[PDB]
């Protein structure tokens, strides 16, 4: 619903008011305290989640008018009161009570209240001081309640809801740090004077581009539609009066050259943008490079000074999409539309931006204009995505002169005339976003503090620019390459281009209209390449040529060569060399920026004449933080989606948790994970919508399913490379390994974490070797490692390496072991090394292949100089005497850790409870009783056998109970039934938990026996007593 | 060629062509072989493992021939055999059933007729007694430098060299060495059996230093004064400290840059090593008893008439 | 396609037999022009991916794409590596209850054969176990034809005339020419003794007779039996009969096959046959002669026995 | 058949011929009622199942046996 708005003098805790008329259109005598909902119009991508408000009925309010407290939002009634909003009546007033709320309070009043020992005295103080009353009051997660004093610190999990101390814990927090001195809500403070604040004859303030779009329906005044269009300006404070001419006035002042008239407005009261500023759309700032302090004065004029300029001679800027047949038609048609649909003043030495959707493309539309009425389309469907600049160029003025700023084109008295092209340089992104204003496809914002390769390339382009702005032409060029796929090669070049205000061509080679086709048309392809490039350079500003996937066309010699294969190869190398070097003289300062996928595959000649080299890696954890910070941002979710209900994160999200758990993933995977989370949350939202329900105002992402999606991301990685997946084994699914978990965390966690303070010494502990009797978890530890940590889990299953032919090692072990270097940080798991690496001194006949494996394995493994790429090799053995001197304590695999028969007293209990994870037992038979009833010398996995066959007899009990119950059924109803119909017509839920009460334990203790006897233990205890030779 | 080139104007004998290292331990001189590159400025090219061998019978000799072609092309380089034992055992009636011909290709080209490559043959191997008289000869490869355990003060010497821990001209004692350098106790209370053992011992003692540092650091503040005790006369539910994480994760939001520190042991937040932390691991220093290998060494040292 | 779908609003594109327009060229072994270079197929694909992606980031609702193909892995892996996919519904098989309703629909499809005497298809499923919907179409038509001449009268299906068809028609479209012979001993044909068949059955049928009970208890599915074999008799019968439970996909292996004296004998045999066991739906697998296969080398003998072990 | 040994272009020629043959085989059943089709093959394996599914019957014709041969000689030696 539309509603009119007004701000009351504010009690903050005082209710809003509901008008009698809305209390008739949605009148309900059972609910006179009608809880309203309001949407607050604002600057921003969309209206932030609306507020539930507690209200009192008022009959005095005019039609659809509503009043809310001012200072409840930190604004004061001295500021311009917004006259409208939107309202929603809450269906049946259905609202949940909050599960938890926390408050922050200053240490003085905190202690003054905590001095009261009787908690109810503080509860009454909530009433006496704050006039809070339960069930009446609704509270909101973070709202400051009084400057310097009380604040709500959180509501959880809901952002809003009812309160009652009968369920709401009312947590309090002490502001020891006095930040409440800074955390004051008051958006305005009274200035010491309005005079002497500059002089009304001349003010100087930094201009800024408005960080968002703004539209004719939000502004307070009422411009016309056909004229007054497009050009507007926005001001922040009593500055609106320091100009002597109020909001709604024109001003025209500029720092240099011609004047530029603009309509100036006060900002809407609900604004987040920093004051002491004059905000503008990109349209204005585009004409005024740097010089951010702008001259300002009253500068008023009596309406439009010039009513006609009888012809205009506009020109397009050069630039990538501005010079293609497939865009030409859409360009001219959108130009015609734009200029036809409204009347505007224009001036020489000025730019006009035009925006359109490049998807419209090869759709012509046959009848919408020129033979049809002026208002023609809903751009809701005829979208926008790409932007162009037209220079206004010359215009035919009348006898009047010099005041060119008012030129205007009557749609019948005047025409627009093409002059082919002009040259001008775009704004520097550092001062102003275009993209975030138009909402286009985004270009992620790096910062040179933490991306070394960006600092590199940006410095290269910066010098290539400025050195040739000075007298020294630079032929700078660079190639980007990477070890992995999918690192953001193009993104870097684009970002740099915007960050430096540098033009670019964007070209991809894959889309060339022919392959490396056998019949020679390398001429045709390289010709099309140059012919497409050259067209803009005659009017290019300083610019770069970016070539995507050079590897597709710079093939390289020798696999099996046709004569034509040689001719194509050499022809391509030659013509590319010529093309590039020629460009370096055809135009100065114009930089070739290539990209490639396998640096081994680029041909040697090109590899020599190329200049700089940059290797861009898979990002660090420190970088991951900023990656999530981007794609989880408000704008970066809100763009994609139609429905007016917005989305957000919960402020609980642990960026540490994501950055650690997402280790090794590439940026493109981080997008995948976040967008999957968005999907799952929306599915939850529509599941909620099945009932009248709660939380309808907005779905948020939450830490649980955002965590979960990592597992899918890792499996979809694994199916690309390294197909094996692993069943989950969470940390608590093992126990009774305390020393071993100690050392494993001392090896894989603490040296891996905290390199800000761990020196990351020049060598590292390579691995872990588990040895001992079978059935002591030494397999399970590996599946646990694969489950809980972010590490990937490559492995070979024992003698998976050996193979039929001679020369076994390159057929497997080399390819896999180097693949682990090729992968991101990942373990290699081994089992049965006593089978894979026989002690070389036990020489073998019949080709001695054990010597071949063992030699290659040591050579690929050890030494590890310049090679500490996290390649932890971890594994298990039965009997370590058969291990080679591969185990000799160089630290190449020699982190020996034993596992064995547990301590008698309670570690068997820790075993039983761990294996009882997600098991069920629900009586007075505490696990202490089981752990005492079991005799000793049973060990490890044999207790899993004891649970296994206890479970088997428990399900047997249930199966025979079912057999009885189904027999007694069939005797009385369903005389001809057996299975599917039976199970589909029973509906058990008390029985279906099928909990064992007891007795299955006792008959397990009768039926089970230790799987290795002491006479078997002695054979292991011997090697145990070798201590591997100590 | 870098010190005697004014002398070697024309040596009338061809210059000595190579060096095989051996040790009864794991060859610590593998590190030496890797180091002499940067220590001398020459290029380095390596026969890691057995990688000359191949499935296809036609490929083995083509492979080793192309190896020596590469070497003779990269005129100033060291050509390294990572484990000569892998490929050059004693000749016989196909004791390698197929493709053993590689050993004859090597014997042909180790000096052949060209003699001085300018490249030199470098190799390492434990158990070189499996190599044979057919290949070790002074007119061929010969120099046979033995390595042995660093007895007595050589333990101290290698310890001092590692604990100096100097690199990158920065953090120049990267291991925070013990302030007194009281090594003369520690180095012989430790029985040393290699060098990598001594390095592992010192590294693990650094890790223990980090452990005592990291576990003390927060509690050392907490003992004179706790923090974040947001008591509120809690009631209904015993969240009194379970709330602490959901508090801390919101209650702290500061950010800082260009942080500096000084009370750390000469590097940011680092923990000094200390002699007790090494001495406690004197029993953690584990042997791997194999001294019969010295009797295996007694073969070649009996071939040594000296 | 892209432009039209963009103009017609919320839309879905169907692409079928994707291998021809976007399949990898047979994933050929050896990499001539294939190591660092792409076939033209991928060069189509990447163009399509980019263009639709630059649509998709404008409006999550505007366009979606549906690929139908043979097997998720077999398509060009580039389709995975850019995270284009997000689903894997595989039409694994028909199943017992539905296949009857399906078969009835085919019977009433056209040239109406007007059903059958007495039965209602449920038992008639018995031989159709591995068949597929097109297979049941063909089989239905075959039954109709080979009815319509063997009686001079028309519409009456008879048990025996139906049964004799499946003895040889063998639609078996996924089975090549012929891949079965053993048909001797039924599950209810208890040659020898039941003496402990109790436990074999208790392991066998309960996951298909009490099915959801196992799900609610986090056991690893208890299995694994050794027969005592003292007379050198028994299992050859017993295991074949247990396989004739028919609720299974039996595969044959025998011990003294695998002891090839080539060094690699364990690889390319044991791993081959267990990948085969993954290729079938999970099933019993037979072994015998463990006195050969698994002597307790005890770290004493360490022979080639251990390299298979 | 279709095999790794042959050009996929030629294989798509085979595909085209297979498909159009199967369609014309049914098209006779549309255009020309009561048409019946007899195929003959010298080695059954070489026709892919893609065509073999559009059988209604097949017959293995064996070599003759003694009683047949007695009839067949009588034919050739009849006057
Ligand atoms: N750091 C990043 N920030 C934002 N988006 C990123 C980042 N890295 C990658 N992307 C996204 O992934 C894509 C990057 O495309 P780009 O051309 O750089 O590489 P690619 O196509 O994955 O790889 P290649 O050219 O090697 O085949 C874009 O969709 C971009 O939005
Ligand atoms: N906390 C635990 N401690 C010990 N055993 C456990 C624990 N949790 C589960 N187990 C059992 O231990 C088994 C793994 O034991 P282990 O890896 O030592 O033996 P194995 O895999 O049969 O043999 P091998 O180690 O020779 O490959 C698991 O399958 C499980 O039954
Ligand atoms: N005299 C020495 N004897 C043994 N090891 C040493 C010696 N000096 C240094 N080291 C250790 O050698 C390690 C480097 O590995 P290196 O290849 O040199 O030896 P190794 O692993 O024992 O030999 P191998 O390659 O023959 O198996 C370092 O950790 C270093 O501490
Ligand atoms: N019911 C039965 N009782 C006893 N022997 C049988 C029975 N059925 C088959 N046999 C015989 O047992 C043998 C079948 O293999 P099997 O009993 O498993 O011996 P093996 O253990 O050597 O394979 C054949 O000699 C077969 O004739
Ligand atoms: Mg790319
Ligand atoms: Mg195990
Ligand atoms: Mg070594």
């Amino acid at each position: 619903m539309k509603a009119s708005l007004t701000f009351s003098l504010s009690g903050i805790y005082a209710p809003c008011s509901i008008s009698r008329d809305i209390y008739l259109e949605y009148g309900d005598k059972k609910a006179e305290c009608l809880y309203g909902t309001i949407r607050l119009p604002q600057y921003g991508p969309g209206c932030t989640p609306g507020k539930i408000v507690h209200c009192v009925l008022d009959d005095s309010l005019p039609f659809c008018s509503i009043v809310v407290p001012s200072k409840l939002f930190g604004f004061m009634p001295t500021q311009p009161t917004m006259d409208f909003c939107y309202f929603e009546p809450i269906l049946d007033n259905v609202v949940p009570v909050l599960d938890s709320v926390t408050f922050l309070i200053n240490e003085q009043l905190y202690s003054k209240l905590m001095d009261l020992p009787q908690e109810m005295q503080q509860i009454q103080f909530l009433h006496y001081k704050y006039n809070i009353n339960s069930m009446e009051t609704v509270v909101h997660s973070r709202d400051i309640l009084t400057s310097g004093l009380c604040q709500i610190l959180n509501c959880s999990p809901f952002p809003q809801g009812l309160v009652d101390f009968t369920e709401t814990q009312l947590i309090l927090v002490n502001d020891t740090e006095q930040k409440l001195s800074a955390l004051k809500y008051a958006n305005e403070d009274e200035e010491y004077a309005l005079p002497k604040i500059g002089t009304n004859s001349a003010l100087s303030i930094d201009l800024e581009s408005l960080p968002c779009t703004i539209s004719r329906d939000l502004l307070r005044p009422a411009p016309h539609i056909n004229d007054d269009n497009s050009i507007y300006a926005f001001t922040d404070a009593e500055t609106l009066l320091r100009l002597d001419v109020t909001s709604g006035s024109f001003i025209t002042v500029s720092n240099m050259g011609c004047v530029r008239l603009v309509k100036l407005f006060v900002l809407l009261l609900p604004n987040g943008f920093k004051k002491r500023t004059i905000y503008a759309p990109p349209k204005i700032i585009a004409s005024f490079p740097d010089c951010s302090v702008v001259t300002i004065s009253k500068s008023n004029i009596g309406h439009t000074d010039i009513p006609i300029a009888n012809q205009v001679f506009i020109s397009r800027v050069g630039g990538w999409l501005q010079s293609q047949k497939c865009f030409q038609n859409i360009i001219l048609t959108t130009l015609k539309k734009f200029f036809s649909e409204s009347k505007r003043i224009l001036c020489q030495n000025d730019l006009i931006p035009i925006a359109f959707d490049s998807s419209m493309a090869d759709l012509n539309i046959a009848e919408e204009n020129d033979e049809s009425d002026d208002e023609d389309e809903l751009g809701q469907y005829y979208k926008n995505d790409s932007l162009v600049w037209f220079f206004v160029t010359s215009a035919e003025l009348d006898c009047f002169s010099k005041d060119n700023s008012h030129f205007i084109i009557d749609p019948n008295r005047t025409k627009l005339i093409t002059t082919n092209i002009t040259n001008r340089r775009p704004l520097p992104l550092s001062r102003s976003n275009l993209q975030r204003y138009y909402g286009f496809a985004e270009t992620f914002y790096y910062d040179l503090h933490i991306f070394p390769y960006v600092r590199q390339l940006v410095n290269i382009l910066e010098t290539s620019f400025n050195c040739s702005q000075r007298g020294i032409t630079l032929n700078a060029s660079v190639l980007l390459h990477s070890t992995t796929n999918n690192v953001g090669k193009a993104t870097m070049v684009r970002f740099a281009s915007k960050y430096l205000g540098i033009h670019l061509l964007e070209i991809d080679c894959l889309s060339l209209t022919s392959n490396s086709r056998q019949l020679d048309s390398t001429s045709k392809i390289i010709g099309y390449i140059r012919a497409k490039c050259e067209n803009v350079l005659p009017y290019a500003s300083p610019a770069v040529i970016f070539l995507a996937h050079l590897d597709s066309i710079l093939l390289d010699v020798n696999a099996n060569q046709d004569p034509e294969a040689i001719k194509l190869q050499k022809s391509i190398n030659f013509e590319m060399s010529k093309l590039l070097d020629d460009f370096t003289f055809k135009f100065p300062g114009t930089t070739f920026v290539g990209s490639v996928n396998n640096i081994d595959n680029v041909p040697s000649s090109f590899r020599s004449h190329m200049r700089f080299e940059i290797l861009v890696p898979v990002p660090s954890e420190a970088q991951r933080l900023r990656i999530f910070q981007w794609y989880l941002s408000s704008h970066e979710l809100n763009r994609d989606v139609q429905q007016k209900v917005p989305v957000s994160y919960m402020d609980n999200i642990s960026f540490s948790s994501l950055s650690s758990y997402s280790a090794g993933l590439t940026p493109l995977d981080i997008k995948s994970i976040v967008e999957t989370a968005r999907m799952t949350a929306t599915a939850r939202f529509y599941q909620e919508s099945k009932k009248c329900g709660w939380l309808p105002q907005s779905i948020l992402i939450t830490q649980e399913d955002l965590s979960k999606a990592t597992s899918k991301a890792r499996n979809e990685f694994s199916v690309s490379i390294g197909a094996p997946q692993i069943p989950n084994v969470t940390w608590d699914d093992i126990g009774g390994i305390d020393f071993v978990k100690g050392e494993i965390l001392d090896t894989i966690d603490m040296p891996l974490k905290h390199p800000e303070l761990f020196t990351s010494g020049m060598k590292k502990r390579s691995g872990i070797l588990f040895y001992g009797p079978p059935g002591t978890g030494k397999t399970l530890m590996a599946k646990a490692i694969a489950t809980n940590f972010s590490l990937n889990f490559f492995s070979v299953k024992g003698p998976e390496l050996l193979n039929m032919y001679i020369g076994e090692s390159e057929a497997n072990v080399r390819r896999v072991f180097q693949k682990a270097r090729e992968a991101k940080p990942c373990v290699i798991f081994f089992d049965q090394i006593d089978s894979v690496a026989p002690k070389r001194g036990n020489q073998g006949d019949s080709g001695g292949v054990m010597d071949r494996i063992v030699s290659q394995l040591l050579a690929e493994l050890d030494g590890m100089s310049t090679d500490a790429d996290g390649v932890f090799v971890i594994g298990a053995t039965n009997r370590p005497d058969l291990l080679d001197e591969a185990l000799l304590r160089p630290g190449r695999f020699d982190k020996l850790l034993y596992l064995g028969i547990p301590d008698t007293d309670t570690k068997q209990l820790n075993i039983l409870e761990a294996l009882t994870r997600k098991f069920v037992l629900d009586n007075d038979v505490k696990l202490i009783e089981l752990a005492k009833l079991c005799p000793f010398n049973y060990t490890g996995a044999d207790f899993y056998a004891l649970c296994s066959d206890a479970m088997l007899n428990a399900m047997s009990r249930i199966a025979r109970m079912v057999e009885k119950k189904v027999s007694q059924h069939n005797e009385l109803t369903g005389e001809n039934i057996s299975t599917r119909r039976w199970f589909d017509k029973i509906a058990t839920k008390e029985d279906t938990k099928v909990v064992v009460k007891m007795e299955d334990f006792l008959k397990a203790q009768e039926q089970l026996t230790p799987s290795v006897s002491r006479a078997e233990l002695n054979h292991y205890e011997a090697v145990r007593a070798n201590f591997e030779g100590a | 060629p870098t010190k005697y080139e004014p002398i070697f104007v024309n040596c009338p004998l061809r210059l000595r062509s190579g060096i095989l290292l051996y040790g009864y331990p794991g060859c610590g001189k593998t590190l030496l072989a890797s180091a002499v590159a940067q220590q001398c400025g020459l290029n380095f090219i390596s026969v890691k493992g057995p990688e000359i061998l191949n499935k296809f019978i036609g490929a083995s000799e083509q492979n080793i021939r192309e190896l020596f072609e590469r070497a003779q092309s990269v005129k100033p380089c060291i050509l390294f055999f990572d484990e000569f034992d892998s490929i050059a055992p004693k000749r016989g009636h196909d004791s390698t059933g197929v493709t053993d011909r590689v050993v004859n290709q090597l014997l042909t080209q180790m000096d052949g007729a060209e003699g001085l490559d300018g490249v030199y043959i470098l190799a390492a191997t434990s158990r070189p007694d499996l190599i044979d008289s057919a290949l070790l000869r002074p007119g061929r490869l010969d120099k046979s430098v033995i390595c042995n355990i660093p007895t007595e003060s050589e333990r101290l010497d290698i310890l001092q060299a590692i604990v100096n821990s100097k690199d990158k001209d920065t953090g120049q004692k990267k291991f925070a060495l013990e302030k007194n350098a009281d090594l003369k106790l520690i180095a012989e209370k430790t029985a040393g059996f290699s060098g990598a053992d001594l390095q592992g011992l010192c590294y693990n003692a650094y890790l223990k230093s980090v452990h005592r540092w990291l576990s003390a650091a927060d509690q050392s503040e907490v003992v004179p004064g706790n923090d974040n005790i947001e008591y509120f006369s809690i009631n209904e539910h015993g969240r009194r400290e379970e709330n602490r994480l959901r508090l801390k994760t919101l209650l702290q939001q500061d950010v800082v840059h260009e942080t500096k520190t000084s009370t750390s042991a000469a590097s940011e937040l680092t923990a000094v090593v200390t002699i007790n932390d090494l001495l406690e691991a004197c029993q953690e220093t584990k042997p791997s008893i194999s001294t019969s290998e010295l009797v295996k060494l007694r073969g070649i040292y009996d071939r040594f008439q000296k | 396609w892209c432009s039209f779908c963009y103009w017609y609003g919320p839309s879905l594109i169907v692409l079928d037999n994707v291998e021809a327009l976007f399949g990898k060229p047979q994933a050929n072994d050896g990499d001539p022009s294939n190591n660092g270079q792409w076939d033209n197929a991928s060069k189509l694909l990447n163009f399509f991916i980019n263009q639709v992606t630059k649509i998709f980031n404008k409006d999550n609702k505007r366009i979606r794409v549906l690929f139908s193909g043979k097997q998720k892995t077999q398509i060009n892996p580039l389709l995975f590596d850019k995270h284009f996919v997000s689903e894997t519904w595989s039409l694994r098989a028909p199943d017992k209850h539905a296949r009857a309703k399906l078969l009835e629909y085919f019977f009433s499809k056209n040239q109406i054969m007007k059903l059958n005497r007495d039965l209602q298809f449920s038992d008639l499923s018995l031989e159709t176990e591995g068949f597929s919907p097109l297979d049941l179409e063909i089989f239905t038509e075959k039954i109709f034809y080979d009815l319509q001449l063997e009686r001079d009268c028309d519409n009456v299906v008879t048990r025996e005339l139906f049964s004799k068809s499946l003895s040889a028609f063998t639609p078996s479209a996924l089975r090549g020419v012929k891949l079965t012979k053993e048909t001797n001993i039924k599950w209810g044909d208890i040659g020898a003794l039941a003496n402990a068949k109790d436990v074999l059955l208790e392991t066998l049928e309960w996951p298909t007779k009490y099915e959801p009970i196992f799900v609610n208890c986090p056991l690893r599915l208890r299995s694994g039996i050794l027969l005592y074999g003292y007379p050198g008799c028994g299992k050859t019968l017993l295991a074949s009969a247990v396989a004739q439970q028919c609720g299974l996909n039996f595969i044959s292996v025998k011990g003294p096959e695998i002891l090839n004296k080539f060094i690699g004998a364990s690889e390319q045999n044991i791993r081959e046959l267990f990948e085969r066991a993954q290729s079938v739906k999970p099933c019993i697998l037979f072994f015998d002669e463990f006195d050969s296969i698994a002597p307790k080398r005890g770290h004493d003998s360490t022979g080639v026995t251990d390299r298979v072990v």
